[PDB]
């Protein structure tokens, strides 16, 4: 019964080191079950992230039409499995960026349920 | 000004077998809504998508029960969407809602909703 909205917070929100992703991918349970190959963390307030659902409507990478792109670039961290990464000893490279985020939005209230892209 | 509004017009009371048009024009949103559509909630029933269409006038979708009777259209380069409803049946009686910014006829994916317009088809 983890809601769709709560799953997005768990997977993608860090409103608050080159070791960041090793730390965070385990801390949010993205290394339980598998090494999730790619993950993005957004370092903005939840309110700023939820407000993107009110921003520029754009197609999601898979062709869905309920995605929204932020007007400003936002503070993010990319996490990406390393070559020596093999389950259950996952390992990640951290790359910081400032990019527009794209999310898919659902529900009432209308909030992000999928992190789609950064550009 | 500051707020998005989906202004719904048209609808109302008609005899079974009659025709009505619903209209929806969005203001305050400064980009295309890729999909807009009409949903309804009839007495005793859950909300359901009725028709939807994309911003280029394609990707048209209808609920099975209204195909051939209802016609959705959009103004190109504007966020307006219309529903011509012919051959109306009593079970088309419902609150109709404009919806914008979602995906196809999936209601949970739409984030902007009109207040709802009654359509009442008598018998």
């Amino acid at each position: 019964k983890e809601t769709a909205a709560a799953k997005f917070e768990r997977q993608h929100m860090d409103s608050s080191s080159s070791n960041y992703c090793n730390q965070m991918m385990k801390s949010r349970n993205l290394t339980k079950d598998r090494c999730k190959p790619v993950n993005t963390f957004v370092h903005e307030s939840l309110a700023d992230v939820q407000a993107v659902c009110s921003q520029k409507n754009v197609a999601c990478k898979n062709g869905q039409t309920n995605c929204y792109q932020s007007y400003s670039t936002m503070s993010i961290t990319d996490c990406r499995e390393t070559g020596s990464s093999k389950y259950p000893n996952c390992a990640y490279k951290t790359t910081q960026a400032n990019k527009h985020i794209i999310v898919a939005c659902e529900g009432n209230p209308y909030v992000p349920v999928h992190f789609d892209a950064s550009v | 000004g500051s707020q998005v509004q989906l202004v719904e017009s048209g609808g109302g009371l008609v005899q079974a077998g009659g025709s009505l048009r619903l209209s929806c024009a969005a203001s305050g949103y400064h980009h295309p809504y890729i999909y807009m559509g009409w949903f309804r909630q009839a007495p005793g029933k859950e909300r359901e998508g009725v028709a939807a269409m994309d911003s280029g006038g394609g990707g048209t979708l209808y609920a099975d029960s209204v195909k051939g009777r209802f016609t959705i259209s959009r103004d190109k380069g504007k966020n307006t969407v219309y529903l011509q409803m012919d051959s109306l049946k009593p079970e088309d009686t419902a609150t109709y809602y404009c919806a914008a910014g979602g995906h196809h006829l999936r209601d949970h994916t739409y984030g902007q909703w009109g207040q709802g317009t009654q359509v009442t088809v008598s018998s």
